[PDB]
This record gives C-alpha cells, sequence and structure tokens, in this order.
C-alpha cells in the first residue's frame, strides 16, 4: 500500500 | 490482510503526524479504511488524507463517496471510532476523537453497526 503519500482532499 | 496500524508502529504513525502537521497545519490527517467484512463497495486508492480544517463531516461523506463512484442505491456509511453528526467540523471530531498517535481513524462500509 502507498502508506508514503497523502491525498489532499479539498473542497470541490 | 494488514491495516495501516498493523503496517507502521506506533512510533512511525506518531513521528508521521508531527511532521505532517509541521508542513500542513491546515490540514486533519485522517486514515480512511475499508471495513474488514465489507462486500459490495469497492476500496480506496489511499489510505492518507489531508482534510482542510473548515470542512465539515457531511462534507466529507460526500466527498468520499464520490471518490467511490457509487450509484445513488448504494449504502454508504463512515464511522469515526465505531460511531456512526454530521453537521461537525472535522477540526473538532479531530479534537476529541483522535488516536493516541495523532491520525483520526474512520472507517467507512455498506452497513452502519458492524461487524
Amino acid at each position: 500500500a502507498d502508506d508514503g503519500h497523502f491525498v489532499s482532499i479539498e473542497l470541490e | 490482510e494488514k491495516t495501516f496500524k498493523q503496517r507502521r508502529t506506533f512510533e512511525q504513525r506518531v513521528e508521521d503526524v508531527r511532521l505532517i502537521r509541521e508542513q500542513h497545519p491546515t490540514k486533519i490527517p485522517v486514515i480512511i479504511e475499508r471495513y474488514k467484512g465489507e462486500k459490495q463497495l469497492p476500496v480506496l486508492d489511499k489510505t492518507k488524507f489531508l482534510v482542510p480544517d473548515h470542512v465539515n463531516m457531511s462534507e466529507l461523506i460526500k466527498i468520499i463517496r464520490r471518490r467511490l463512484q457509487l450509484n445513488a442505491n448504494q449504502a454508504f456509511f463512515l464511522l469515526v471510532n465505531g460511531h456512526s453528526s454530521v453537521s461537525t467540523p472535522i477540526s473538532e471530531v479531530y479534537e476529541s476523537e483522535k488516536d493516541e498517535d495523532g491520525f483520526l481513524y474512520m472507517v467507512y462500509a455498506s452497513q452502519e453497526t458492524f461487524g
């Protein structure tokens, strides 16, 4: 799994 | 079938939160995982999320649903430490429910009580 990266969530 | 807490040590998680809070001070660090017994929802593309600290839980839920590309008729629930309030800002959920390692853990499923 890609435990080395964060998804950056933003409002649409 | 190792979950995030099983793949990274407690120390590694504490250190990851400390640095990501220093680099991204306006963001909440959230671990989002699929319920181990889940049979009809897809798995998410990633595990670690940074959620802006002006967003609330209702907003996050719709965002995750869209990531999964679910049909309207498909049930989805997001559980923060086993509890299934939509209006709460994610900052406040974080302050209240964050883990000892500093992440906020969530589990999603097509059931609300599991299980």
